[PDB]
RNA sequence: ACGGGGAAUCAGGGUUCGAUUCCGGAGAGGGAGCCUGAGAAACGGCUACCACAUCCAAGGAAGGCAGCAGGCGCGCAAAUUACCCACUCCCGACCCGGGGAGGUAGUGACGAAAAAUAACAAUACAGGACUCUUUCGAGGCCCUGUAAUUGGAAUGAGUCCACUUUAAAUCCUUUAACGAGGAUCCAUUGGAGGGCAAGUCUGGUGCCAGCAGCCGCGGUAAUUCCAGCUCCAAUAGCGUAUAUUAAAGUUGCUGCAGUUAAAAAGCUCGUAGUUGGAUCUUGGGAGCGGCCGU
């Protein structure tokens, strides 16, 4: 009878066939191209789009014109949008399924590293988001798979804890200080 | 029926000593070459897909 | 550098207390300690800075922002009246019993034995 | 379905409720025949004790000795040929010692040359046979 | 077989599961009878009988963990004889009282979520959209490299003053000084014929020992054994065994099948059951829509 949650569930599918050759030429594709840390990394990509999916499946297939469809399938047209991939005036309800698995990667901070032109190559942006030397308004993040929204991409900035921002000089600058101004004294 | 040469072909394997190890890229760091050499590093040649330790 | 903005301000009247939800600015620091916060609104909200507990500063993830929460009583006549007894220990006008519970649960219940008022034969 | 009828459900499921039991994999898990039948009683693992040793000869054309082992169980006190399952393993094995022992795969069946010995062995007595054959682990004595 | 709220799987249907924290019931070793109280047929009440079992000064007493730890037995199988009135809210005479309820720390790879073990600059050395020249080579804006090159850079393991945190603190956290070049801050667990990703490599074994879910492999050339190497898969996980679901359209409502693969009663009669022929209000009347919808 204790105050605990226990509500917990999986990020990631359990690939059905273990050892296709396509799944381990296109879904290997996605660790290099986009800088992912194992398999487990690229299996809850699909995950996440298997939940938008299964509803927007059957969110066109309601009544036409219906208000329980014309509310909930424009629920969905305030959340999808929201993101920032489907365009702001043509919206649809239709084009949701016409969407593919690295559009989470066109938009997800997994990669906004890359994206702008603010980084060195496409595993830079994983290294600086492990180090948390990033923020989204005055709040740092060290998880990579950070949803930033439509709204907020020029909000991608540096924290002030960060040598790769707006900050100090770290720690080996100050470790130099027993190899450099040791011998300087 | 005969439990007298029981483990016959274990013992008289003689004990070539592990050669030592440059342990493997581990997490992340294995998945870099193994981006780069399956797709980028070689150019498609003539002839059928070849094998990864194929050493013929 | 504690930049203090009292936000979501709210007169109790039935505990005769002023609330807020202090919103604090304070960064590159550590936390900010429970002994310099209470001087502020001696200087703010121009109240005694002994009647007021201070407490609740609420970290995001970075360590440059709390938000914080007091409760200003009308005096040290009303400093132990609408407050529990677990805060009026912690700034040192108040100490709780050391007799600890495998004695005192058990201090009450091993005069169980003989009857009636003289029952301290047992323990002390 | 040979009857298609609208009022028909008292027969479909009936019928169904009969012609199930014909599944030979549904009555072997709803009959209290197959359940008390099994050597380990509804039990994933069984720990029991060696009295004595069998070479088991290999079923059709690989002419080998599967060397096994008869384990009378603690539950139950039934016996059982247990097989041994890494190279000469059977050596980690003495008489009147408790070995843990499970099933092989194919379900309360004969797995491959060895003919009607349904069982393997896992550990010796809180040392398991991975450890003493890859050699990880001493004898516990 | 405690039931349900639920759970796992799931095209659609279904199928298995629910002892387990919320609700309803039931029980306090087994039954049975009762006092008290508004409310028990109560067992952290009592009285017996039946079983178990600790005292005994051997007359006679005392007892219920399916409350919390901890034994013992059982087994494949499951923790320390931790720490309090702080949320709650109830009980008490009642703001002052008191509650292994509620509730915090250990053991915890049952599990689930995040997440390290190099990302960058240029010397090693190879490519190509490219200029040139038959190939050559130079030249190099746009990167792909990675080899026991040089390296610098950092946040976070280990070690940590303190406080925000707490019914006392500890742990992330907020955070000082200290703490990384085979970044010894070191990743194993399985397979490497086929299914099935990945060696017709070398010794050793010689139908032996074994591997192998299935097919099968070993008869002195073993791509399968026992090993070394390199490789492949997953990765702080993975192998295994059992029940169970999908695959199973191999239980078929959707959705199977019955000439010869398993199967139509030898044959009709027949009662419930199941399913049962056509047939009973038709067109125009009255305004608008851009002959005819409403």
């Amino acid at each position: 009878p204790v105050a605990r949650s226990w509500v917990c569930r999986k990020t990631y599918v359990t690939p059905r066939r273990p050892f296709e050759k396509s799944r381990l030429d296109q879904e290997l594709k996605l660790i290099g191209e986009y800088g992912l840390r194992n398999k487990r990394e690229v299996w809850r990509v699909k995950f996440t789009l298997a939940k938008i999916r299964k509803a927007a499946r059957e969110l066109l297939t309601l009544d036409e014109k219906d208000p329980r469809r014309l509310f909930e399938g424009n629920a969905l047209l305030r959340r999808l949008v929201r993101i920032g991939v489907l365009d702001e005036g043509k919206m649809k309800l239709d084009y949701i399924l016409g969407l593919k698995i690295e559009d989470f990667l066109e938009r997800r901070l997994q990669t906004q590293v890359f994206k702008l032109g603010l980084a060195k190559s496409i595993h830079h942006a994983r290294v600086l988001i492990r180090q948390r030397h990033i923020r989204v308004r005055k709040q740092v993040v060290n998880i990579p798979s950070f949803i930033v929204r439509l709204d907020s991409q020029k909000h991608i900035d540096f924290s002030l804890r960060s040598p790769y921002g707006g900050g100090r000089p770290g720690r080996v600058k100050r470790k130099n200080a027993k190899k450099g101004q040791g011998g300087a004294g | 029926g005969s439990l007298a040469r029981v483990g016959k072909v274990r013992g008289q394997t003689l004990k070539v000593a592990k050669q030592e190890k440059k342990k493997k890229r581990t997490g992340r760091a294995k998945r870099r070459m193994q981006y780069n050499r399956r797709f980028v590093n070689v150019v498609p040649t003539f002839g059928k897909k070849k094998g990864p330790n194929a050493n013929s | 550098t504690v930049t203090i903005r009292t936000r979501k301000f709210m007169t109790n009247r039935l505990l005769q207390r002023k609330q807020m939800v202090i919103d604090v600015l304070h960064p590159g620091k550590a936390t900010v300690p429970k002994t310099e916060i209470r001087e502020k609104l001696a200087k703010m909200y121009k109240t005694t800075p002994d009647v007021i507990f201070v407490f609740g500063f609420r970290t995001h993830f970075g360590g440059g922002k709390t938000t914080g929460f007091g409760m200003i009583y009308d005096s040290l006549d009303y400093a132990k009246k609408n407050e529990p007894k677990h805060r009026l220990a912690r700034h040192g006008l108040y100490e709780k019993k050391k007799t600890s519970r495998k004695q005192r649960k058990e201090r009450k219940n091993r005069m169980k034995k003989v009857r009636g008022t003289a029952k301290a034969n047992v323990g002390a | 379905g040979k009857c298609r009828g609208l009022r028909t459900a008292r027969k479909l499921r009936s019928h169904r409720r009969d012609q199930k039991w014909h599944d030979k994999q549904y009555k072997k898990a709803h009959l209290g025949t197959a359940l008390k039948a099994n050597p380990f009683g509804g039990a994933s693992h069984a720990k029991g004790i060696v009295l004595e040793k069998v070479g088991v000869e290999a079923k059709q054309p690989n002419s080998a000795i599967r060397k096994c082992v008869r384990v009378q169980l603690i539950k139950n006190g039934k016996k059982i040929t247990a097989f041994v399952p890494n190279d000469g393993c059977l050596n980690f094995i003495e008489e009147n010692d408790e070995v843990l022992v499970a099933g092989f795969g194919r379900k309360g069946h004969a797995v491959g040359d060895i003919p009607g010995v349904r069982f393997k062995v896992v550990k010796v007595a809180n040392v398991s046979l991975l450890a003493l054959y890859k050699g990880k682990k001493e004898r516990p004595r």
